[PDB]
RNA sequence: CGCUUCUCGGCCUUUUGGCUAAGAUCAAGUGUAGUAUCUGUUCAUCAGUUUAAUAUCUGA
RNA sequence: UUAUGUAUUUACUGACCU
């Protein structure tokens, strides 16, 4: 996301597989991260969507509801046509707070 | 400022082309590339010309097309890469005439990148996969299968990337159901990057490379790998599995090669130069078209050498390996883009400059007497296969599609004194170069011609049953005269016929099976084989005026009005209806028209009366000679007529001026009258038919004919003059056509060239013709032709004299000095054989005075050898009197690449007489080549290139009078206003520049910030200069309104000028544009900015008048990128943004695509926007019949 | 005057706004106005607190789109060489986001540079004419 | 001229008044990634390191 | 008088977070 920084996208090629979110990130972009204008739908790459990863959040990593979207100004920018945008590791938040 | 785009005649010129089963039926069709543009094509058979079926503006540009057929499958699918980073596969619906958007992958960013795919594709012959690629990095692969819909389905993109890798090509080896293959010419450079050397970047050949996609595996591995011992350029498939030997050619500079992985020994075929065709210093031979051929007993391939000279590649095989591969010399077309032979036996070729053609294919196979040879034939000392060139034999030519491509330099002028003006274009590369003449009317061509003396008023067109062609009588009356003559041969006064009455005739027609009606003063006739005449007409008096007829009914007028109807019986002879109305008097016209059924009356009344009025009556028994529903209009009619054009009938009045469309239904009437004017002399409506429906020649000061055209309304002129009548044609002589003379002459005419909208007229030339300038005393046009690579004719007969030397002194003892001289005397068409081409550095230029009417070369002026053209401008100056000058500015040595001219010069002529001849009269240097021109307050201006020099006439030689230094890289463009002068930078801009009076200064005081590329320019205020640029902008520079003039001449502003212009639009059109013109094409429209692209495409930038149209036409179009998405998928505010955001321009070329969506569509955007789809459509054809076509 | 202003915290919430009305009024000929503002967001491009930084650079790679890739490419030009490293890195990233942004459309835009003993840098294919 | 007193003005505590049991009671915040700013705090001549240039090391 | 290194609060940022 653009809040954590030490978040790392995913970035192979986007495949036929559409991104889904959470029922906690409804609404959310992916990239620029906001609720509103949302244009183009997400393609994810079959590494990031196979088997027990199919249907689950984009960002979060928890059941998705919903389909993901970019917004206008991600679409604008061709945010969209770099690699599929599955947030990977997991970093220094939901973790400490896990533990703690 | 506020600016809106329109196409007038799209583009014409080829860049891809593929064919197959796209309708779905068993007949083949061609889908084109325009570029922008992407077409279907119908090669009609029996009739052999070519008919466009759709034309749809992608608003890309279409890097790579290729159709696949998938397995087992009847139709085949488009598919397109372009500059969006998308895969998209059509699917050509004939039903909604469209294609169908099947599938649209994203893959990486747009536009026309190095890194992400879309230049080459390849797809698999079977039709399971499919490989899009860039030319460096990376490549893939999309699966393709179909699913229980019988639907088409892809599979998410399999990656081929390999690291610092060319490809020059890539192609589908065809394996018969066995993992597919993509074949591909690469090359690996890092160890071409890494040492300073340079040797290891010398012998760094080529690789082909073959990608075997592992279905089971479910990815691409680089199965073989193998070198190339030449730089091959582009690979053909080779049909296999079962039919032939599954491999791929190799074409390369004089090489053919067939190389098959596994066990096949490469076979080399070297390629056959000419005998001794006067090209070579050292060049070689490339391929450029391959055109393979699948006959269904074996296969073949159309291949192409860069000249035009095809050849029949055969593969012929003892084994189930290769053995030796062999051709010889088909025939010779001009240079094509590509080739799509076709099953039926056609040969479509898209020339990538001028026309395209369309031969049909007499002799395929061409076994019979040919020298051919082979590869595996021990011949030595280079290629030492030769051939004679020689005119055709295999083909017959049978369409000539016309294109403009490449409008070079255009000039909007009405040099031929009609109303309207004329398009005076250069077209063409190289010897196929011309000048072409277009008009806005249609091909009017006369086939026989008589003489009618007198005066006539009219003539009419019967035949003998419903069921004939030949059209067994035309008759011509003025007041007295019957004159219903033969239509055949000896076409000449009659005897009394077998359909004859009386002299003083006023109208016919066929009522029923050879029943005839003719009508004159004691009017009615009823002639079928006996002449069984009943002539009534007698309430007392009167007996002329205003015949009325249809086929199965009548309505006739006396004076009066609503009266007889003077009706028929289905089995016997005529009668009449005693229920009249006789309305007071009030008629100056009535129509009506007749349906295909009808067992009744069947039809519509329409009477237009003196007073401001029309009237529509329904004479159906019930509800009889009672008026249905009412009109409004300004004037008087003078003319009516009713008709159906589709596949709603039309009600076109006209009135003394203007003339309307509406739009009465049958039982309801909603009439909604479309509007359009026509000196004014009243207008005439003529219902004829053309191509298979029928359409109204409405006539006056020129004449009209509205016929629709795909449900279009072409409302198009005629080229010919006023003509005052018209009525239709038929005989075997000319099979439909239009005999149309009030005037002292008889013309059998034909409407040839229908769809389009331009007349074309073409001159020829023999180079490529730069620009041109008009001589405005006594019109003539001034050109200078130019090419690089090319011989003036002295050296041609030089080099052929030489030829001779050579072939005479080559061992002459034991002979044929015949050979010489038959070669010397033996001048093959180059126009058709292609031009010799000189080397490297040589520059053939001549300079042609040419009539624009005829199109003679009234004069012409060689030049030398290197000492090329590049610049010209007549002008008139002021220190001596009257006489006019040429200015012609030559360059020598020039070598292109890298830049290297050995300095110009600049001849001066003077152009006697009126004009028709052209004497030398000095010849100054310069020291760099004076590419511009320009005449300015009785001097000349002359752009040395860097440096602007102000000149004047001196006997011995120009001389110069100012000079300026500091305008940047390149002049190319100098244009004045008047004490302004616009220097066109080649690089950055424009340069504003003041000259003065007092002094001689030339003072640059205003640029622009942005670096442009400027092609050419053109001036619109005193202030504002329009330009264009090479990769396909359109920008309009706008000063600031201080700018104060007056600066007397150290640091500029940002390494430039002070007063910083700025641009008030820009704007993107994909092609280069080449000459921009401000004009009013039409009398009584307005002015318009006019740009002719490179493309063969012609355009209009067009002001709004006011706010609410500026933000109507804003709407829709923000409307039309939501609800309409181009084909490609390239966005389309993205596309016209390309290069330079784009700023105030409504792209109307997207606006009027809201007539071809479905109206479920028309009504969303319609309403809302808040109006209804006929009046967004009457709103945005206002704009184009307004400003122009 | 926010991009005027001596806190930081006021430049980068200018520059996020810099940012959205640059994507919001793209192809309506407000290039004016944004080059305008460029001329304030610009000097910010040294600044090393990572919010900030991030506020900037993606104003800048929102009005990449706006104004365009030249006036973007005109601004990055003498300084991707500059000697200091602090400046030439940050110029190399900004040049590497219009890169990535838009590599076909600074084709127009390139400087013309003059070839030195060696080798051939002058693009002649664009020079000549017809 | 000087001295003491008287009156007018230039003016430097004025907070809502006092009394009861000081009348009587009260007043929660996290975790994460980053910046800015005070206070405390200290700042002999080569050679190469390094830096845009400057400022550690070693040298006598 | 720009300035460092730190002990060190106070303010501030990211629609950060059950
Ligand atoms: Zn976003
Ligand atoms: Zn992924
Ligand atoms: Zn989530």
């Amino acid at each position: 996301a653009k809040h954590h920084p030490d978040l790392i996208f995913c970035r192979k090629q986007a495949g036929v597989a559409i991104g889904r979110l959470c029922e906690k990130c409804d609404g959310k972009c992916v990239i620029c991260d906001s609720y509103v204008r949302p244009c183009t739908l997400v393609r994810i790459c079959d590494e990031c969507n196979y088997g027990s990863y199919q249907g689950r959040c984009v960002i979060c990593g928890g059941p998705g509801v919903s389909d993901a979207y970019y917004c206008k100004e991600c679409t604008i920018q061709e945010k969209d046509r770099d690699g599929c945008p599955k947030i990977v590791n997991l970093g220094s938040s939901k973790t400490d707070l896990f533990y703690e | 400022m506020f600016l809106y785009n329109l196409t007038l005649q799209r583009a014409t010129g080829i860049s891809f082309a593929i064919h197959g089963n796209f309708s779905g039926t068993k007949q083949q069709e061609i889908v084109v590339s325009r570029g922008k543009i992407l077409e279907l094509l119908r090669p009609d058979p029996n009739t052999g010309k070519v008919h466009t079926l759709l034309t749809v503006e992608v608003f890309g540009v279409i890097r790579s097309l290729m159709a696949f057929r998938l397995t087992g499958g009847t139709k085949d699918y488009i598919v397109v890469g372009s500059d969006s980073g998308r895969i998209v596969i059509l699917e050509y619906q004939p039903s909604k005439n469209m294609f169908e958007k099947i599938h649209q992958e994203t893959f990486g960013k747009s536009g026309c990148r190095r890194i992400v795919p879309g230049q080459f594709l390849a797809v698999d012959p079977k039709g399971r996969a499919v490989m899009i690629s860039a030319i460096e990095k990376q490549k893939l692969v999309y699966i393709l299968n179909r699913d229980a819909a019988a639907r088409l389905t892809i599979s998410s993109p399999l990656e081929a990337h390999k690291a610092n890798t060319l490809v020059y090509h890539v192609v589908g080896v065809d394996v018969g159901f066995e993992n597919p293959m993509f074949a591909c010419l690469e090359m690996d450079y890092e160890e071409a990057d890494n040492d300073p050397t340079g040797e290891a970047a010398a012998n760094t050949q080529q690789t082909l490379t073959f990608y075997e996609l592992d279905l089971g595996l479910n990815h691409v591995v680089r199965k073989y790998s193998e070198p190339l011992e030449e730089h091959g350029n582009f690979l053909i498939t080779v049909p296999g599995g079962s039919d032939g030997p599954s491999g791929v050619l190799i074409c390369s500079e004089n090489y053919i090669t067939y190389k098959n992985f596994g066990d096949q020994p490469d076979i080399r075929c070297p390629i056959p130069r000419r005998r001794n065709d006067l090209d070579d210093p050292e060049r070689g031979m490339i391929f450029v078209c391959s055109a393979t051929h699948k006959t269904k007993s074996m296969f073949f391939f159309l291949a192409q050498t860069e000249q035009g000279d095809i050849f029949k590649i055969t593969l012929e095989t003892d084994e189930d390996m290769v053995t030796e591969i062999r051709l010889k010399y088909f025939d010779t077309v001009p240079v094509a883009a590509a080739m799509c032979v076709l099953k039926t036996g056609f040969l479509f070729v898209a020339s990538e400059f001028g026309n395209h053609y369309l031969y049909q294919i007499a002799h395929l196979g061409d076994d019979d007497e040919e020298p051919e040879f082979s590869s595996a034939m021990p011949l030595e000392e280079g290629d030492t296969f030769f051939f004679q060139p020689r005119p055709l034999k295999n083909l017959v030519l049978v369409d000539e599609l016309d294109s403009l491509s490449p409008i070079l330099f255009c000039q909007i002028a009405d040099l031929a004194n009609e109303d309207t003006p004329q398009l005076y274009v250069a077209c063409g590369r190289g010897p196929r170069s011309s000048l072409r003449v277009l008009r806005h009317g249609l091909e009017v061509s006369e086939m026989a011609v008589s003489e009618l003396p007198g005066n006539p008023n009219a003539v009419w067109t019967v035949r003998r049953h419903i069921e004939d062609e030949f059209d067994a009588y035309i008759i011509v009356s003025f007041v007295n005269a019957t004159l219903v003559l033969s239509i055949g041969e000896t076409v000449e006064e009659v005897t009394d016929s077998g359909f004859l009455g009386t002299t003083p005739t006023l109208s016919c027609s066929l009522l029923g099976d050879d029943a005839l009606v003719q009508v004159y003063p004691d009017g009615i006739r009823h002639i079928r084989a006996d002449k069984r005449v009943n002539e009534w007409k007698t309430p007392g008096k009167k007996t002329i005026v205003k015949c009325a007829v249809n086929q199965r009914q009548v309505v006739i007028a006396l004076t009066g009005g609503e009266l007889v109807y003077f009706e028929m019986d289905p089995s016997g002879q005529l009668n009449e209806y005693t229920e009249r109305k006789e309305m007071s008097a009030d008629v100056v016209c009535m129509s009506l028209a007749n349906v295909p059924p009808g067992e009744q009356r069947s039809r519509f009344l329409a009477v237009g009366l003196v007073d401001n009025t029309v009237r529509i009556i329904s004479l159906d028994p019930s509800d009889c000679l009672q008026p249905l529903s009412m009109q409004a209009l300004p004037a008087q009619p003078e003319s009516l007529c009713i008709v159906e054009m589709g596949g709603f009938l039309y009600l076109n009045i006209g009135l003394q001026n203007g003339v309307l469309l509406r739009t009465v239904l049958d039982p309801v009437t909603g009439d909604l009258s479309d509007t359009r004017t026509r000196g004014s002399r009243p207008v005439k409506l003529f219902r004829v038919r053309m191509q298979g429906q029928e359409a109204v020649l409405a006539m006056s000061s020129r004449s009209w004919l509205s016929y629709s055209y795909q449900s279009r309304f072409h409302l198009t002129p005629l080229s010919y003059e006023t003509l005052e009548f018209a009525s239709g044609f038929a005989s075997e002589q000319c099979p439909e056509g239009i005999v149309a003379i009030s005037t002292n002459t008889l013309r059998i005419l034909a409407l040839e060239k229908l769809g389009a909208v331009f007349n074309q007229v073409a001159f020829p030339l023999q180079y490529t013709p730069r620009k041109f300038v008009i001589h405005p005393e006594s019109n003539n046009l001034i050109i200078i032709e130019t090419d690089h690579n090319a011989y003036t004719e002295a050296t041609k007969a030089q080099r052929k004299q030489q030829m001779a030397e050579e072939m005479v002194e080559a061992a002459g003892e034991d002979l044929a000095a015949e050979m010489a001289a038959a070669f010397l005397n033996e001048n093959l068409p180059e126009s058709i054989f292609g031009a010799p081409k000189a080397g490297n550095g040589q520059w053939a230029s001549v300079i042609r005075v040419m009539n624009p009417i005829q199109g003679n070369t009234l004069d012409l002026v060689q030049l030398e050898q290197n000492e090329a053209a590049f610049s010209v401008a007549v002008c008139r100056f002021s220190n001596t009197g009257e006489d006019w000058y040429v200015l012609v500015g030559v360059a020598k040595d020039l070598i292109l690449n890298p830049r290297s001219v050995a300095g110009g010069f600049v001849y001066t002529y003077k152009l006697v007489n009126n004009g028709e001849k052209l004497e030398f009269l000095h010849k100054t240097p310069v020291e760099e080549v004076p590419a511009a021109i320009a005449p300015f307050q009785g001097r000349v201006l002359i752009g040395v290139g860097k440096l602007l020099r102000v000149y004047d006439l001196g006997k011995k030689k120009l001389l110069r009078k100012c000079e300026n230094k500091h305008i940047a890289n390149y002049i190319s463009g100098i244009q004045t206003i008047g004490h302004r002068v616009i220097v066109s930078d080649v690089q950055e801009s424009f340069i504003w520049v003041r000259y003065k009076r007092n002094e001689n200064q030339l003072i640059i005081f205003a640029d622009d910030t942005y670096p442009r590329w400027v092609t050419t320019a053109s001036l619109l205020d005193y202030d504002t200069v329009a330009g264009a640029d090479k990769f396909g902008n359109i920008c309009v520079v706008r000063l600031p309104p201080n700018t104060n003039d007056e600066v007397d001449e150290d640091r500029g502003l940002l390494n430039g000028a002070s007063q910083k212009a700025e641009v008030i639009m820009n704007y993107h059109v994909g092609e280069t544009v080449l000459s921009l013109q401000k004009t009013t094409l039409i009398p009584g429209g307005s002015e318009s900015l006019v740009y002719t692209t490179l493309s063969g495409g012609i355009g209009i930038l067009v002001p709004f008048t006011s706010h609410e149209d500026h933000d109507f036409f804003q709407h829709v179009e923000m409307h039309l990128r939501s609800e309409h998405p181009p084909l490609c998928g390239r966005d389309h505010l993205s596309f016209r943004s390309y290069y330079f955001p784009v700023k105030n321009v409504i792209d109307g070329d997207l606006c009027e695509q809201f007539n071809s969506m479905e109206p479920n569509k028309q009504k969303n955007v319609s309403e809302e926007l808040d109006r209804t789809p006929p009046e967004v459509s009457k709103k945005l054809e206002d704009i184009r019949t307004r400003y122009a076509f | 005057d926010a991009l005027m202003d001596r806190d930081l915290v006021h430049r980068q919430t200018a520059s996020a706004v810099v940012q959205h009305m640059s994507l919001g009024v793209y192809g309506f000929g407000c290039e004016d106005s944004l080059n305008h503002l460029l001329n304030y967001v610009w000097p910010n491009v040294f600044e090393t607190s990572p919010h900030v930084i991030q506020a900037v650079m993606g104003a800048l790679e929102g009005l990449r789109v706006a104004i365009g890739p030249c006036r973007m490419l005109q601004y990055c030009l003498q300084g991707l060489f500059h000697p200091a490293r602090k400046v030439r890195d940050v110029y190399w990233k900004i040049y590497n986001s219009i890169y990535i942004g838009s590599q076909d459309a600074l084709i127009a835009h390139y400087p013309r540079i003059y070839n030195d003993d060696k080798n051939t840098y002058i693009r002649y294919e664009l020079d000549y004419i017809l």
